[PDB]
């Protein structure tokens, strides 16, 4: 049974930093890519970036919207994905999802974690 | 910078009837290599996490009911729901995986 679980979301304020976590299981973690997708309340899904698998070298990719400010890390021994957010529009529900060049899609998703922004 | 336009923004139907929705890409998502269309459809029920319905334009994911059918290639793609069920109330996103990943605006399906 595949599992993805996001956590580490809450209230913050622009310029600040927030660390998001995605504990996984039920599959060979290192065999798959891992993408982060967000969704502002009542808006569309937005792909933020992913980190490739074992054969690819765990290299990372980003969307122009978050590139630089955001960074994506993974723990190949514990099978946990990370989204290190740095620095009003970033507010949203944050989903981590299993990705890869097998089906070229995110075939498994977490339940997301809410990130708000209030002074 | 790939742009996927989904049409229409929203639509409503009764349970049991047939619906189609469009996903047009500003760039071809077809790779001559493996001869695959790097487009996928995602179903998102209200207040729930997105689910993969179809990949490679026309390939149905495991567990997905046969009433969902993806079609098209290049820049024109279509999602067809044959005999809509109440469970189908959701927002349907098309997503290009040709270069990185990009989501369409999404099409919200209502069931009255
Ligand atoms: O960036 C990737 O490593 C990746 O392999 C993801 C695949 O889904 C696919 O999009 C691929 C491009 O199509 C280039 O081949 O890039
Ligand atoms: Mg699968």
């Amino acid at each position: 049974e595949v599992k993805l679980v996001e956590s580490g979301g809450g209230l913050v304020q622009p310029g600040g930093s927030l660390r998001l976590s995605c504990a996984t299981s039920g599959f060979t973690f290192t065999d798959y890519y891992m993408s982060w997708v967000r969704q502002p309340p009542g808006k569309a899904l937005e792909w933020l970036g992913f980190i490739r698998n074992k054969a690819k070298g765990y290299t990372v990719e980003y969307s122009a919207s978050v590139k630089g400010r955001f960074t994506i890390s993974r723990d190949n021994s514990q099978s946990i994905l990370y989204l290190q957010m740095n620095t009003a529009e970033d507010s949203a529900t944050y989903y981590c999802a299993r990705d890869g060049y097998y089906v070229d899609a995110m075939d498994y998703w977490g339940q997301g974690t809410s990130v708000t922004v209030s002074s | 910078d790939i742009v996927l336009t989904q049409s229409p923004s929203s639509l409503a139907v009764s349970a049991g009837e047939r619906v189609t929705m469009s996903c047009k890409s500003s760039q071809s998502l077809f790779k001559s290599r493996n001869q695959k269309n790097y487009l996928a459809w995602y179903q998102q029920k209200p207040g729930q996490s997105p689910k993969l319905l179809i990949y490679w334009a026309s390939t149905r994911e495991s567990g997905v009911p046969d009433r969902f059918t993806g079609s098209g290639s290049g820049t024109d793609f279509t999602l067809t729901i044959n005999g809509v069920q109440a469970e189908d109330l959701a927002v349907y996103y098309c997503k290009q995986s040709y270069n990185l990943r990009t989501f369409g605006g999404g099409t919200k399906l209502e069931l009255k």
